DNA sequence: ATCAATATCCACCTGCAGATACTACCAAAAGTGTATTTGGAAACTGCTCCATCAAATTAAATGTTCTTAAAGGTCCTTTAAGAACATTTAATTTGATGGAGCAGTTTCCAAATACACTTTTGGTAGTATCTGCAGGTGGATATTGAT
DNA sequence: ATCAATATCCACCTGCAGATACTACCAAAAGTGTATTTGGAAACTGCTCCATCAAATTAAATGTTCTTAAAGGACCTTTAAGAACATTTAATTTGATGGAGCAGTTTCCAAATACACTTTTGGTAGTATCTGCAGGTGGATATTGAT
């Protein structure tokens, strides 16, 4: 164990496979295939937040709130994306915030 | 009796509406179809008139814009008359559309 | 009507301006389809800026952002 | 029990929230954000492994690759606008020959 | 007081105030105490630029005061402005004059 | 009744008054000039935003706003706002 | 001897090179240029052996993204033939050039 | 140590490359003038990209150019780049 | 080249919008000065991977011969779009006038941040055995171009 | 609507390169729970400016009628680019070696924040005075297309 340590580089590969699992359970991925899928959830990642950022600028609120990030995603998104990630976004909130 | 050679005015209106900067569609009825298309979206909005002023500026900007990226596409086809898949051309390559 | 609204001559003032010489006799309804497709995508994040700062008036920092995601950005009107 | 398990998403609902911070998109972050945020990319990660899911299997192939992952993106409107500008490496392009260039 | 920090440096842009844009602009979490004086200067630079362009475009054209449609002269003729700002769209600044040579007085000339 | 909306509009007519005293502005065009020096200060501070970032680092110094300079300028254009730029630290820092 | 009519080798070229995704390019040639050019910013750089891979994967991306657009100008102008100007034409509408 | 003289690489682009290039890009008629051209982008093109990528080099004192230095380079181009890292 | 038909460029003039000038108020911003936390530059260096080199192997480039159907050009006809003027249709401009709602201002509390000790887990790492598919094969079927 | 040469198709098999699977360790992360602070929701209210009259006033669009030249189609000649093969150049592959330099770590202060207190001003309102040029004709010269 170690070579005096080298640090962690972490990506979403174990949950892009997760997920890959739920609709395919009989279907791989390959390295290649799981670095493009990384990439893939970084670049939204940023261009939402990023869009959230400067949503909240424009309004002068100092806080991203999910519907910061609502919105966002209602201009960053086309058509039926936008449509069911809204959906999915405000389950997963609601379910959260009612929970403990 | 007179009569100028089909063409002679046109590079006349050319020459006069590059050198001048007015907004060359009527205010009104631009203003009518900017309340129509938001209308979809959400009903019953008002404007500030420098928010549609905005972007009818915009709107100019754009056309006229296009219309030079469809004249070297028209120009391209060994043509002098603008057509519509010179604009359609214009806007695959643009990115709008593909 | 409406989109009818902008009208033949209009459009010609426009291709003048961009330095078209002669205009077929399409170009016009091919033309006013292309501005409503662009006033859709604009005034559709214009909108979505509104409502966001619930107001009920699109004003006109609203229409600048909007134009400025759609990496079509306007100077003088933005302050 | 875990933010992620307690908003019922697989995504890491802590570490979206870490990485909201360490991006200084806002001095502050809502407790919401992270939630919705996971949420979204879950649901996008799903709808384009699903897609490329079925061009592996057209394909007789098990295992996806970068390939199928395009095949997935520029076949379906929406999916590829949102990478309108993004280039998938090793994804090649769809077959598509023009009508006027085919032999008649 | 004593001295502006935008005449330290001999800017006439106001240093202080862009060291504050900075902070609450979200761009990282420390800003150096020369950062903004650097900025400043640059942003100087290109409004002396362009103003200085335009500046002698209201020269050609007779008038003192400058208007929109010099900015647009000023900035469609330098190759570089023009670059920096091909993604920008002037208000009421309308287009320089040019007519391709194939659509000019008898056959292509 | 009050609230501060801030612009560059004398900053820039100071400048103006140096390359051209003798000359004036209008709104219109004043407008655009604030537009401008927003845009590009938001380019530059958003570019050298991304690089400490991409660095790792806390703090955006003169350095992160050189190299932004060089990433977002034109070739000459470039040339003369580093120029100008390190004279203005330069000085800044050799005053009292 | 059995010949084929110009232009159905091509077309078998076409749907060949559609239906694989392996780089076009050697790798080798393809690495000098990125190691001649990269001279002029830099005197003895080192690069990375996925640095430059990165690089070649865009450009072959692009190249092909270009050579799409350029054949949409090529059929325009009712020629199956791209032609400098095409090229030409493509990056001036992409706003690349002028 | 050697460091050779590199120059003029470009012609190592062959016309046989272009060509299976503009195949896939689904152009079935070449002119004999485009290979030059071709080369002229691709050179503008290289350049536009490693300009970025070293100044980033630069940027971090390194004497290494990275994937990372490319993909953020082409990011800020505009052509963003997946499977790379970032 | 002759010449009349408009179009343009030239000077000169002038009313008012739209800049600008002068007072004065002030909250918020820009500085200063003073105690106090911390980011990363210096240094050192483990050890990762990049430059390079040879030799064999293997793949692609090239330069050349033959040909034909693409480009490109001339000369033809078809009819679409400019120029123009006579109407009609619409847009602007004014003036007055409701009252939507954006923006200020003061609450107050749900929800943010803090710094603290507590528990989990994703990644590194090493060691080891699988497995999906390229890639090569043959033999059978479809395609193409000459009939 | 037949023939043959050639490509494209799938079935079947083998080797290895990457994919998966043990295991075991750990720092940074992600959790539970405290204590303090604070954004911005809400509720209000004051007035800026958005909407909408009808009604004179200006300016533009739409329709029509003769007209010319542009678009596109058929024919014909030039040639340049595809197909194919003999020849030769170059890339790639395997394999092993030397060293730069990236990135991991301990360290520690010029330089950051953090905080009160002092001074300054850039924005706003109000009031007024000023002026640069639009838009107005005047009448030489200039361009364009009838002779
Ligand atoms: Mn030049
Ligand atoms: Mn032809
Ligand atoms: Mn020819
Ligand atoms: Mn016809
Ligand atoms: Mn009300
Ligand atoms: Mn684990
Ligand atoms: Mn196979
Ligand atoms: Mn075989
Ligand atoms: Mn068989
Ligand atoms: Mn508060
Ligand atoms: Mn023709
Ligand atoms: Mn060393
Ligand atoms: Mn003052
Ligand atoms: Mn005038
Ligand atoms: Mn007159």
């Amino acid at each position: 164990g170690k070579k005096r340590r080298k640090t962690r580089k972490e990506s979403y590969a174990i949950y892009v496979y997760k997920v890959l699992k739920q609709v395919h359970p009989d279907t791989g991925i390959s390295s290649k295939a799981m670095s493009i899928m990384n990439s893939f959830v970084n670049d939204v990642f940023e261009r939402i937040a990023g869009e959230a950022s400067r949503l909240a600028h424009y309004n002068k609120r100092s806080t991203i709130t999910s519907r910061e990030i609502q919105t966002a995603v209602r201009l960053l998104l086309p058509g039926e994306l936008a449509k069911h990630a809204v959906s999915e976004g405000t389950k997963a909130v609601t379910k959260y915030t009612s929970a403990k | 009796p007179h009569r100028y050679r089909p063409g002679t005015v046109a590079l006349r209106e050319i020459r006069r509406y590059q050198k001048s900067t007015e907004l060359l569609i009527r205010k009104l009825p631009f203003q009518r179809l900017v309340r129509e298309i938001a209308q979809d979206f959400k009903t019953d909005l008002r404007f500030q008139s420098s928010a549609v002023m905005a972007l009818q500026e915009a709107s100019e900007a754009y056309l006229v814009a296009l219309f030079e990226d469809t004249n070297l596409c028209a120009i391209h086809a060994k043509r002098v008359t603008i057509m519509p898949k010179d604009i359609q051309l214009a806007r695959r390559i643009r990115g709008e559309r593909a | 009507d409406n989109i009818q609204g902008i009208t033949k001559p209009a459009i010609r003032r426009l291709a003048r301006r961009g330095g078209v010489k002669r205009i077929s006799g399409l170009i016009y309804e091919e033309t006013r389809g292309v501005l409503k497709v662009f006033l859709e995508n604009v005034i559709r994040d214009a909108v979505t800026y509104t409502e966001h700062a619930k107001r009920k008036t699109v004003t006109a920092m609203d229409v600048v952002y909007a134009l400025k995601r759609q990496g079509r950005t306007l100077y003088g009107f933005g302050g | 029990k875990t933010r992620s398990s307690r908003a019922g998403l697989q995504f890491p609902v802590g570490r979206v929230h870490r990485l909201l911070r360490k991006g200084n998109y806002a001095e502050r972050v809502g407790a919401g954000a992270p939630v919705y945020l996971a949420a979204v990319l879950e649901y996008l990660t799903a709808e384009i492994l699903e897609l490329a899911g079925n061009a592996a299997r057209d394909n007789k192939k098990t295992r996806i690759i970068p390939r199928h992952l395009q095949l997935a993106v520029r076949n379906d409107e929406e999916l590829n606008k949102l990478l309108g500008r993004v280039t998938i490496a090793q994804g090649g392009v769809l077959p598509n020959i023009q009508s006027v260039l085919l032999p008649k």
